[PDB]
């Protein structure tokens, strides 16, 4: 069908923005170097640039958490183009309703990052809809040490902020700036949560 | 076959590109034939004798009107709002179907390079200077 | 050898389309490069070059697990594989070798097309201070020095300033040791 | 920081900071080698004795 | 159906190799006329009407067509008649608002063909202004360019009841937008004999947008008891002006008004003036906010208000180098409070005063927090009263004139 490269080097590109989200706001312009042809550059790597999140001043990580909303609002609305040319049928630019337009989003867009559904959605019908993965895709290979569980989603928490700005951007592209929030919600059997505004 | 102007109306109805493709003619003599025609034709967008259905992913051609000895045919993209208009002179026309559906590749020509340059990653969001000067540098290439 | 066996491993890999995806999102985060420092583009590149290096260190131990792979020493053997199945692996492409040098040491890299500055045009203000794929010289730099070799690698030319092709002048200056498991008694 | 300008140095500052300072030197017209013998001086008197 | 007799109206349009012939194929548009009172069922109605007037516009467009190989004036004088009776067909009752504007700029485009009659495009000027607020680049550039010739040839200036600006205001309005979307190169006969007008009825009350000249900042430095005052570099638009142009630093709690001039010859392109400035406010201090107004006065405040909250922070600061100031120090004192203040004094001579400020009234040097201005002085002692002392403002405010 298409031209196709592989997922494993395009989710290991997309767990690290939030290193480079540290690397671009710490670093304005212990720490290592390296060289080039009559050069150098400094370098930090990313076990000891997520963990200067755990020790942030309060304006410091919220002014890089919109860097990671605005990373994903970039590949949103860049991606709902050729999403647009793949198929995307019977919905409108103004939109009266949000369902057909969250009927879009987990079996075209989701698919195209993640590969699966979002599995279940909530409708509350003044519009604050509910999108539920279980096993979301980048945080299957992250754990921390021998039983200290509670400090780990806190230290986590800003691989989420990419999905904020997927359905920032898909939306943007039909009309408008909203208002997002995200959660953990555990599951049933062998979780995530997104709202709409 | 060869058109005599593209256009491109954004989501609201503020014209991003009016373009003639034979660009600086002896008969150039105004710009405001091949630009009124476009003014009208997003009016002709709300005209209830053509329609316009929301059901299929392929977006469909229309056969607007003519003036001047210039057909019009226009496509409303439902998605991103996009109004394209384009015109042909009227003896270019052969009244078949393997024209039409060469005006329709027309149409698959200019709809992609558009959202080629709308996804351009360097660009700064807006109709600045780049854009229009990126889309006259790609029409050139496509019509000489 | 080796290219019936790069065809064998794209016959078990997990894909996805290279089209409208990773070319967005590469220059995504270069757009952000541009408009977080402001606009200045000499920095960028010196970004780029240490994030590829983060993402090229543990790229090595995947690539090395798909395919069993001995400790190469010579550069006829990086030259080969890297062309064969490296790129052919991750990427779907493959280079070319040309421009050898005396004694065996430093080669280019022309890559025939990219799947990074995949239909990307690069604006005006950027003809001579930018390279672009350059987090490819990062994942270079900081991949082959993790089979204990040592490196440098830099763009010569690309497509979006210049005609002339993308390639990248890999050199050789020295090949690392294995450390002995104590200073001493 | 007096405390110390009577037992064993003088001139020893207390604990302010230099960063805000230096960024205040920056968004004025101060030249190189002035916002040089400035950052010199500061940097003596980080900690200091007489 | 009448979309397929459209295409019936195209099927014979394919079919046609005899212009001569095809006027009798604009017969069979009579024909359609034989349709046009064939498809009316009733009197009127919205969507009757408009599907109605489309074949009687293709039929005027026909008929405007037929006389291509040219009745003297009978068709200018006859055609607006159907013109028209179209527009009104058109005007029913639906949002076609578009049809209206160019149907009456096709009016007006005869209208101008004529002597240079009563206008209605002029008229409706802000309708004029709309045609270019959608970025109109080329309909609206003639849309001017027929109704600044109409002002101009008509040589009568009591203008429309829309608003009475029976003046050149509207000619120079016209004049400012026809020059801001024209060409830059080719504009040359488009400025001067426009601007000309209004150097000789300089009404001159003009309040203009700058999209024409643009201003850039540099940094800030000192002069003769002077600031440099943010050296600037402007765009070119046009020939030439002489303006008294003044930018406007503001900080969080007064107005610089500093970068000013008296004369300008700016021509080139990167004007890249010094605009010295005396009275330099606010000890020159760190926060002044650019305000950034720019008012280049060109006969005219074509002013900008380049305004946002991005905290850029425009510092210029102060310099000692040889100038006369003011200071306050008061030493040599006995046991009860005082103060002094001492200038580096020169030549000319004028006048100072100072001012307590707080929150209560802390300092007293009369009963309230008086002023003890004067003249032509170089030290003094003034005292002060009770209240809970530890450390107050002060003020000085020295209108010195060694300047202006």
């Amino acid at each position: 069908s298409l031209p196709k490269v592989s997922q494993s080097v395009y989710q290991m590109l997309l767990n690290e923005m939030v290193p480079l989200a540290m690397g671009i706001e710490r670093q304005i312009s212990i720490k290592r170097l390296k060289i080039e042809e009559h050069h150098t550059v400094d370098i930090i790597r990313s076990h000891n640039l997520i963990h200067e999140l755990y020790k942030a001043d309060e304006e410091e990580k919220e002014k890089v958490l919109a860097r990671l909303r605005n990373i994903g609002f970039q590949i949103g609305l860049k991606l709902s183009e050729l999403l647009i040319f793949s198929n995307n049928p019977n919905l409108k630019f103004k939109e009266m309703d949000l369902l057909l337009i969250m009927k879009f989003i987990c079996r075209d867009v989701w698919k195209q990052i993640f590969g699966k559904q979002i599995d279940n959605l909530k409708t509350n019908h003044r519009g604050t809809f509910y999108l539920l993965d279980y096993d979301y895709r980048p945080i299957q290979s992250f754990s921390l040490e021998e039983d200290a569980k509670n400090e780990e989603l806190k230290m986590i928490e800003p691989f989420l902020e990419i999905p904020v700005g997927i359905i920032r951007g898909v939306l943007s592209s039909l009309g408008y700036s909203s208002e997002e929030v995200i959660c953990l919600a555990s599951f049933i059997d062998r979780g995530v949560s997104f709202h709409v505004q | 076959l060869r058109p005599c102007f593209v256009s491109l109306i954004d989501e609201s109805d503020k014209p991003i590109l009016i373009y003639v493709p034979n660009e600086a003619e002896n008969e150039m003599n105004d710009v405001l034939k091949y630009n009124v025609l476009s003014n009208i034709s997003l009016d002709y967008f709300e005209s209830a004798l053509v329609e316009w259905h929301s059901l299929d992913s392929k977006p469909l051609l229309k056969s607007i009107f003519q003036l001047e000895g210039v057909s019009v045919f226009a496509m409303l993209i439902k998605q991103t709002g996009l109004k394209i208009v384009i015109g042909f002179e009227q003896k270019s026309l052969s009244g078949a179907d393997d024209e039409f559906e060469a005006i329709n590749q027309i149409f698959e020509t200019v709809r992609k390079i558009y959202i080629r340059v709308k996804c351009n990653p360097l660009l700064v969001s807006g109709d600045e200077k780049s854009i229009i000067k990126s889309l006259e540098r790609k029409f050139d290439e496509l019509f000489i | 050898s080796l290219k019936a066996m790069g065809e064998e491993i794209w016959k078990n890999k997990t894909e996805k389309i290279n089209t409208e995806l990773f070319t967005l999102t590469y220059g995504s985060i270069v757009a952000q490069l541009c408009q977080d420092y402001e606009r200045d583009f000499n920095k960028v590149n010196d970004h780029l070059y240490s994030m590829g290096y983060n993402i090229g260190c543990r790229l090595i131990e995947d690539f090395l697990a798909r395919t069993a792979l001995p400790r190469c020493e010579n550069l006829v053997k990086t030259s080969e594989v890297l062309s064969k199945c490296a790129f052919k692996i991750f990427l779907n492409i493959t280079p070319n070798i040309t421009n050898w040098s005396h004694n065996k040491d430093t080669f280019s890299l022309i890559l025939d097309e990219n799947p990074l500055a995949d239909f990307v045009e690069l604006p005006m203000d950027a003809m001579k201070s930018l390279w672009y794929s350059n987090i490819l010289c990062g994942v270079l730099k900081g991949s082959l020095e993790m089979v204990q070799l040592d490196c440098d690698v830099w763009f010569v030319s690309d497509i979006l300033r210049g005609d002339s092709q993308t390639e990248i002048k890999v050199k050789l200056n020295r090949i690392l040791k294995d450390e002995i498991p104590i200073g001493e008694d | 920081y007096d405390y110390d300008a009577f037992k064993e140095n003088r001139i020893i500052r207390l604990l302010k900071t230099s960063i805000d300072l230096n960024k205040t030197k920056s968004k004025i017209r101060n030249l190189c080698i002035e916002k040089a013998v400035l950052d010199k001086i500061l940097i003596c008197l980080n900690k200091v004795s007489r | 159906a009448f979309q397929l007799i459209k295409n019936f109206i195209e099927s014979i349009s394919i079919e046609y190799r005899k212009s001569v012939r095809l006027l009798e194929f604009k017969h069979y548009f009579i024909t359609s006329m034989l349709s046009y009172f064939e498809f009316e069922n009733v009197s009127n109605p919205l969507l009757c009407e408009i599907k109605a007037e489309l074949l009687m516009l293709k039929r005027d467009n026909w008929v405007q067509g037929v006389m291509a190989t040219s009745e003297t004036v009978f068709q200018e004088n006859f055609l607006t008649l159907t013109k028209e009776i179209l527009s009104l067909f058109n005007k029913c009752e639906g949002k076609r608002q578009r049809i209206v504007d160019i149907l009456s700029i096709e009016i007006g485009l005869l209208y101008y063909q004529g002597k240079k009659y009563e206008e209605a495009v002029s008229l409706f000027l802000s309708c004029y202004e709309y045609y270019t607020q959608t970025n109109k680049n080329s309909i609206g550039l003639k849309i001017l360019q027929v109704f600044i010739d109409s002002l101009s040839h008509c040589p009568k200036l009591d203008v429309l009841q829309i608003d009475g600006e029976s003046v050149s205001a509207s000619a120079v309005l016209t004049n400012a937008f026809l020059n801001i979307l024209k060409l830059c190169k080719d504009n040359d006969s488009k400025e001067i004999w426009w601007k000309k007008f209004m150097d000789l009825q300089m009404k001159v009350h003009l309040a203009r947008a700058n999209v024409s000249a643009i201003e850039v900042n540099l940094k800030s430095y000192g002069f003769p008891e002077d600031i440099s005052t943010k050296t600037m570099r402007l765009s070119l638009k046009n020939m030439g002006g002489d303006v008294i142009v003044f930018g406007a630093s503001d900080f969080l709690l007064k107005k610089g008004e500093n970068k000013l001039i008296l004369e300008c010859r700016d021509i080139m392109y990167g004007e890249f003036s010094l605009l010295s400035f005396e009275i330099i406010v606010e000890g020159i201090t760190f926060v002044k906010e650019f305000p950034e107004n720019q008012d280049e006065f060109i006969v005219v405040p074509e002013i900008y208000c380049k305004e946002s909250t991005k905290v850029l922070v425009k510092q210029a600061h102060n310099l000692n180098l040889g100038e006369y100031a003011l200071e306050l120090k008061s030493v040599q004192s006995d046991a009860l409070e005082s103060l002094q203040v001492e200038v580096e004094v020169q030549k000319n001579i004028g006048n100072m005063k100072n001012l307590p400020v707080s929150f209560s009234m802390d300092e007293i040097q009369a009963r309230k927090r008086y002023n003890t201005p004067f003249e032509n002085v170089r030290l003094e002692y003034y005292l002060l009263d009770q209240i809970t002392a530890f450390d107050l403002i002060i003020k000085t405010s020295f209108t010195k004139k060694n300047d202006q």
